């Protein structure tokens, strides 16, 4: 319905083609197809806020050329 | 046993050392105070304002009841955890405290950490333009092509990039899928810069271990829409040490602002000179702390 972009690790811009109505999970597989990284260890940030599990992006006001940037999480203690 | 929490106690060093951010939650927490005399959410502030007051009170002559307050508002945070991650919840949570309190210094966050950024797209058939108005409060540079300098890095974030093939924009006047050209500028510059470099990789998940030529003054006008005429400096570098994504121990080094680089490990604190901290942020020296987030403040 509407596309939207992802800055994936390198920098490298890649596009989605996803609906208002789909959910964070539904997102992180469409971008496990282009760059296999599993959705549990992708972090979504959108306009400095994370996206959540369980949301929709039209909850977040994702709309058509949205830039979405994705990060993994390197954890320390 | 303090440092059993490193992703929580490197980012509160980087807040506690961050120029008018103390000031803020003492500003916020009497307005708090005041009204509870006259919820969670509430917690944080009053929690952040117990630990600064802490600090200050050693230094002079918490890091645990911060996390519970997280644990209820991040069912996570109660293990291993991202420093950045960790820094958004306390901003994000902060900023939603203030949004609540100023419809009861209120804007904490985002005259401290938001920025504008202009996102332009160049259909290549049409060569037609359309922007985009996005907040961010850092930047999510990388630090590998798939030594660099942090220009080169910011430059791979910001300077006009070709998205093509299998990732064609669909222009929208042409009703195709088109080549297009995407050039993030920055519009608005918020007294602190964060920059998160993505010192992860995949293949296979992986750490990049090689640093970037990390520079003292930075200048982020090149990637600006305006001609500027400011520049930034560092004053804190959160660094991760270990060989793998999935552990490791975060370390914190704030510029004194007299004139040093304390290095936060754990519960220890020892002063480094300018010229020695620099030296071991050169990727030649193969730093085993590999720089995760970097700090500027306005000059
Ligand atoms: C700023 O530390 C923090 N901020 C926010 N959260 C935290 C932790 C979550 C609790 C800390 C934090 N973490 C670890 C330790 C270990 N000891 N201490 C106290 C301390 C720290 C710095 C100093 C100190 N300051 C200076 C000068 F800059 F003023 F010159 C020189 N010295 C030295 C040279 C005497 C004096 C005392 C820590 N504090
Ligand atoms: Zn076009």
């Amino acid at each position: 319905s509407m596309q939207i972009f992802v800055k994936t690790l390198t920098g490298k811009t890649i596009t989605l083609e996803v609906e208002p109505s789909d959910t964070i999970e539904n997102v992180k597989a469409k971008i496990q197809d282009k760059e296999g990284i599993p959705p549990d260890q992708q972090r979504l940030i959108f306009a400095g806020k994370q996206l959540e599990d369980g949301r929709t992006l039209s909850d977040y006001n994702i709309q058509k050329e949205s830039t979405l940037h994705l990060v993994l999480r390197l954890r320390g203690g | 046993n303090l440092g059993n929490t490193s992703y929580l106690n490197s980012i509160l060093q980087v807040l506690y050392f961050c120029p008018g951010f103390k000031s803020g939650v003492k500003h916020l927490f009497n307005i708090i105070s005041r009204k509870k005399e006259a919820l969670a959410s509430y917690e944080l502030i009053c929690s952040l304002q117990s630990l600064i007051i802490s600090v200050e009170q050693l230094q002079a002559s918490q890091p645990r009841r911060l996390l519970n307050t997280l644990r209820e508002l991040n069912p996570m945070y109660e293990l291993q955890h991202d420093a950045q991650e960790v820094l958004q919840c306390i901003l994000g949570n902060i900023q939603e405290t203030c949004q609540l309190l100023k419809k009861e210094g209120f804007e904490l966050v985002e005259k401290l950490f938001q920025g504008q950024l202009v996102l332009r797209t160049r259909c290549l058939e049409c060569e037609s333009l359309t922007e985009r108005r996005e907040d961010f409060q850092d930047i999510s540079v990388p630090v590998q092509e798939d030594m660099k300098t942090l220009r080169w890095a910011i430059s791979q974030f910001a300077s006009v990039e070709r998205i093509v093939g299998e990732d064609k924009y669909f222009c929208e006047n042409c009703h195709h899928y088109t080549e297009a050209e995407r050039s993030l500028l920055f519009d608005k510059m918020p007294e602190v810069i964060t920059i998160h470099l993505k010192c992860f990789a995949a293949s296979g998940l992986s750490k990049i271990n090689t640093p970037l030529l990390t520079p003292l003054k930075l200048s982020l006008e090149e990637w600006s829409t305006k001609p500027t005429n400011d520049s930034y400096g560092l004053f804190a570098v959160v660094m991760h040490s270990g060989i793998t994504i999935s552990s490791g121990h975060y370390t914190a080094s704030v510029k004194v602002t007299e004139g040093k680089w304390l290095l936060f490990d754990d519960s220890e604190v020892k002063v480094t000179e300018e010229k020695d901290f620099l030296n071991s942020l050169s990727p030649s020296t193969s730093p085993t702390s590999t720089p995760y987030l970097l700090f500027y403040k306005k000059l």
